[PDB]
């Protein structure tokens, strides 16, 4: 809901970017320049590490921005693919959910707020568990099942 | 070669290019540690060639080489104190995942 | 010449350890969307 941008490179989507608090974040991993022309001409700052390019919304979007939260309990979370489990300190899915080319996905709570952006996933068994980023409410942190494929 | 009797003082005569003059003298296989601060002569020119070898790149500068020593341990210290920082910052982003 | 050269390239190397450092350090502050950083942290930038 107002996290979703486009990302074009052969002039298909392929990611997702978002307003959150008070800054705009996309997933560097998506090649591509944004859809909106004001928010495409920004200085985006860019970490590897982290694989994310972001930078700070204008005021006249004050309306647009979603809430954000760090805690995040044992249980179920909502997306725009249905739903995840997030139990043991790790996201997933079961197996077949997810398919490539689907990142830049926000993770939701039940309240609407981000908790996670997914870039991948790793099928073990039956269920799928998912490489995103999440935030304590210092750091971002990355979160990888022991390696996962690029979306 | 010198006369040597009882208790006393003998004086040598010796030449040298080096600014600071800190050498050492065997006199009956009895070694001594010379130490002096040399003045350039006021003589430009001489007609007689100098007795003393030319200084090198090793056995070089004066007791006021000090100022070497201080700067490269100035630059020195604030190469390390970057080196520092850097292993500091490189340790935490390794440890951090 | 080569004493002066040696030493002008000692602190630009130092220079650029120490942005490294800091660029290295403030990235994790700049892409969490609360806009919490220790005020030692900013006395240091």
């Amino acid at each position: 809901n107002d996290c979703i941008f486009e990302v074009k490179h052969e002039g298909k989507v392929t990611g997702y970017a978002c307003l959150v608090g008070d800054k705009v974040m996309k997933p560097a991993h998506v090649k591509g320049t944004i859809d909106n022309a004001d928010l495409a001409k920004l200085a985006f700052k860019r970490s590897s590490k982290y694989d994310l390019e972001c930078a700070q919304i204008p005021v006249h979007m004050k309306s647009d921005a979603s809430k954000f939260t760090h805690e995040k309990p044992e249980g179920y979370y909502n997306w725009h693919h249905g739903a995840v489990q997030y139990s043991g300190g790790r996201f997933t899915i079961p197996t077949g959910a997810g398919k490539p080319g689907d990142s830049g996905r926000p993770i939701f709570d039940n309240k609407g707020r981000v908790v996670a952006i997914v870039l991948g996933g790793a099928n073990e068994g039956a269920r799928t568990a998912l490489s995103v980023v999440t935030w304590n409410k210092d750091i971002v942190t990355k979160i990888t099942p022991e390696g996962a494929e690029e979306w | 070669e010198i006369e040597v009797e009882g208790n006393s003082q003998l004086q040598i005569s010796f030449s040298t290019a080096l600014a600071s003059a800190e050498f050492r003298v065997q006199v009956c296989s009895t070694q001594v540690h010379c130490a002096a601060e040399c003045h350039p002569p006021k003589d430009h020119i001489v007609n007689y060639p100098a007795s003393h070898t030319t200084l090198g790149v090793q056995d070089i500068s004066a007791t006021a080489m000090s100022w070497v020593q201080k700067i490269t341990g100035g630059v020195g210290l604030v190469v390390a104190v970057a080196a520092l920082i850097l292993i500091v910052v490189l340790c935490v982003s390794f440890s951090r995942h | 010449s080569v004493a002066s050269f040696v030493l002008l390239s000692m602190v630009g190397v130092a220079v650029g350890m120490c942005m490294c450092a800091r660029r290295r350090c403030i990235t994790p502050y700049e892409l969490t969307p609360g806009a919490t950083v220790p005020f030692l942290l900013s006395l240091i930038c």
